[PDB]
């Protein structure tokens, strides 16, 4: 093994994990579950030269996806459909901030 | 009640077949909870019968066929229509998720059309086959961990993988409520924040009973999860601009519908001028 | 514009490795002073992520690799850079699996 | 007084040979890349001095500045272009790749090629649109930029060629004014001692701690931290556990930033008791 030169992680979109919390489905009670518990999303990441610049999305897209709200009732559960808004980044740039 | 002949039938593709079923009282068949094209007929000797012709046999037909007693005791037949253009009998998405209230035997309902097919059970991303017994009529039955599984078979000469199933065992236990408040004595026009915390159950119901409830705009509680392994679910009740009368009994009644364990803790909060 | 709605069922993020970003801080390279810059500021590291279908099941690395890479301590003198080398080892995950807990 | 036969910008064919001449009333020399190359110096009976360098087997890398100066700020510069397909952008030192600035000004991305007829464009490292920046085949692109990385592009032969990436970086700079304190000015034997030095405004600074336990006696390594990254807030903490005596005395934090050499210091007295 040779220690290669480190390469900067460029400012660009990369796949991350987004948690579909119950909070975003119903913040009033806790009598349910949501499935799946997490999904993938594209998000700007990487770094810039300085702190006077920041890696920020140049274009974002909000899209609806269907999740399952699972309420239980006597050993049998109640399945229900629910839509959650996912945000993806399509492109980025180091933005002077 | 009787049928010709029973109990398990293996039919050829696109071929034809007739199933009969008679009993002293009226009779009817039902495939998938809904009765298909039948032909009921009453015998002069006080005998009712029912027949249903299965034309153009296709794998998708493979399944349970019953014979009841209408316009808990019946006779079920299982029919296999070996169709090489059909891998695993497609099934509902509600079937793909297996939620459980306790530790018990489980069945992964992945079924084939040909009784002579070798079906193996695997973890979604796993190659080795699992030592679980298979019943071509019901699938794999055994004990599992909360993971995802798929079945595999060799139709023709190509390996086929059914959908993925997900085991999920709910988190249940005894219920104990722990109520508190930022301060049981608040001044007029200030904030009334109470926090009802319960740990052990995943899905619990929260019900707040208080003074400013009946005949008056109620409050919306806000739940939150502390930890996720040993479920620490917290429900807080916040009342900004504390008017009077708010002084009184604030009780948080927590119940889990999985079973039905209940519990309730109350505190008294006074408001001073 | 618009189109006929096609429901999109959410798909679970599988426990597997994805590329994450590690910030290489000055404190990391040398916490005894603050007269240098670090280059590059960040690097890509493979890491395990995603959820297991359940809270008492965790996604965890099964193969870990310590990979060293060389960065630079850049001192600035009268606005002229002096380049010194440093080595930082990255903790890559090459594989994962859901593990009951 | 200095003259070169002939000057000023040359474009020479690869592998050829060229002779440049420089003369003046006092000694004279040719310098390429900061170091005077193989010359043949001489003097004239009329009191004239001269130097002639023989460029042999010209290659693209011979592209660049060549100066004639007076030694054993007034000089004569010649720019020589040696078009050479085997060469893309002229290679430059890691120091030229980082462009550190202390104020807002014009900037030059020094990406240069060997052929003056080559087309060259400026791009944000990852970016396809050519930036509208004037170019000078001798020097590179000059304009105003933000703190990003840039590459230059050119087509040599038929292939697109990319330069190394250049990084524009404006350091955060300002006056220095130290602020020091201690967890407690009066400590007891066997206990910990800890002081803090915080300076704000500069991204890079040198912290210097002078204290009792220093001369003749293992010194203490401070630990630096960054509180706030926008206006740079840097903190240095000197920690001395198991405080022995003698530790009592003056403790100082001298702070200097090397970009503009500003300095500042604050002293505080700590006394240890038994
Ligand atoms: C002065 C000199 O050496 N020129 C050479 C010669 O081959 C020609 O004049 C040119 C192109 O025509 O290429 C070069
Ligand atoms: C044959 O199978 C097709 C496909 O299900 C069906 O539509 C048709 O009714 C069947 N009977 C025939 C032979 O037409
Ligand atoms: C009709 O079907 C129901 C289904 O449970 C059964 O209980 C009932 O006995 C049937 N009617 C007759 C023939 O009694
Ligand atoms: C809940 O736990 C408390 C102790 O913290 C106990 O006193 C109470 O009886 C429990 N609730 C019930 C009745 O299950
Ligand atoms: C709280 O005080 C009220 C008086 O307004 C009383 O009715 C109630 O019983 C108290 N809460 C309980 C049940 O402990
Ligand atoms: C809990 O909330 C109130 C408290 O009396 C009541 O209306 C409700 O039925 C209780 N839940 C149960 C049945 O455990
Ligand atoms: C020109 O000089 C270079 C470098 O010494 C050499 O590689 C090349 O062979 C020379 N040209 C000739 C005459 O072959
Ligand atoms: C540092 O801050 C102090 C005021 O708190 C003052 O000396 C000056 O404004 C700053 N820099 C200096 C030493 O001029
Ligand atoms: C810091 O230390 C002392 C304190 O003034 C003095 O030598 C000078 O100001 C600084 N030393 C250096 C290396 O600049
Ligand atoms: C199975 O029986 C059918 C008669 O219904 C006929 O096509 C043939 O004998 C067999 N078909 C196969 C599987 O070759
Ligand atoms: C009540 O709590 C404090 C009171 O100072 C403050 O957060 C706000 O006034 C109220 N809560 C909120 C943020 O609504
Ligand atoms: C040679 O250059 C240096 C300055 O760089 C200085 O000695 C003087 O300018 C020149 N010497 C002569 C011959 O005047
Ligand atoms: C420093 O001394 C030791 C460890 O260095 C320990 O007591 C603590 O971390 C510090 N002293 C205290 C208690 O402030
Ligand atoms: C530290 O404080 C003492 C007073 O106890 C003073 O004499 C000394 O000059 C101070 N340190 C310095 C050198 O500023």
């Amino acid at each position: 093994t040779i220690a290669e030169p480190a390469m900067i992680a460029e400012c660009k979109t990369r796949t991350e994990v987004f948690e579909i919390s119950r909070r975003l489905i119903d913040r009033t009670n806790a009598n349910f579950l949501v499935w799946p518990p997490c999904v993938e999303v594209q998000r700007c990441s990487g770094c810039c030269n300085n702190r006077n610049v920041q890696c920020r999305p140049t274009q974002v897209q909000l899209r609806p996806v269907q999740v399952r709200k699972i309420e239980i009732v006597r050993k049998k559960p109640i399945f229900k459909k629910a839509t959650v808004t996912l945000e993806d980044h399509l492109a980025c740039k180091c933005e002077t901030v | 009640v009787v049928t010709p002949p029973g109990p398990e039938l293996v039919l050829n593709v696109s071929s034809t077949f007739v199933l009969t079923c008679s009993g002293s009282a009226p009779v009817v068949w039902e495939r998938m909870s809904q009765e298909p094209p039948q032909e009921m007929a009453k015998a002069q000797d006080g005998t009712f019968s029912s027949v249903l012709t299965l034309t153009n046999l296709t794998g998708l037909d493979t399944g349970e066929y019953f014979c009841t007693h209408n316009d808990d005791e019946r006779k079920r037949l299982y029919i296999f229509v070996p169709d090489p253009t059909v891998g695993f009998l497609p099934n509902d998405a509600e079937e793909l998720f297996i939620f459980l209230t306790e530790i018990t035997e489980i069945t992964i309902p992945c079924r084939v059309t040909d009784p002579q097919l070798v079906v193996t059970l695997h973890e979604k991303k796993g190659d080795v086959a699992l030592p679980v017994p298979y019943d071509h009529q019901r699938g794999f039955s055994g004990i599992f961990e909360d993971r995802s599984y798929i079945c595999k078979t060799t139709i023709g000469d190509r390996e086929v993988d059914s959908d993925a199933y997900y085991v999920y065992r709910l988190q249940v236990s005894s219920i104990n409520v722990s109520v508190n408040a930022v301060q049981t004595v608040v001044r007029q026009g200030e904030n009334i924040t109470l926090m009802c915390i319960v740990i052990g159950n995943e899905v619990v119901n929260f019900e707040w009973t208080y003074p400013r409830k009946e005949s008056g705009r109620l409050v919306e509680p806000v739940t939150d999860f502390l930890l996720d392994m040993p479920y620490h679910i917290r429900s807080i009740l916040h009342i900004p601009s504390a008017e009077l009368e708010d002084s009184g009994t604030y009780t948080c009644n927590v119940t889990e519908s999985v079973n039905d364990h209940q519990d309730e803790k109350a505190i008294n909060i006074t408001v001073v001028e």
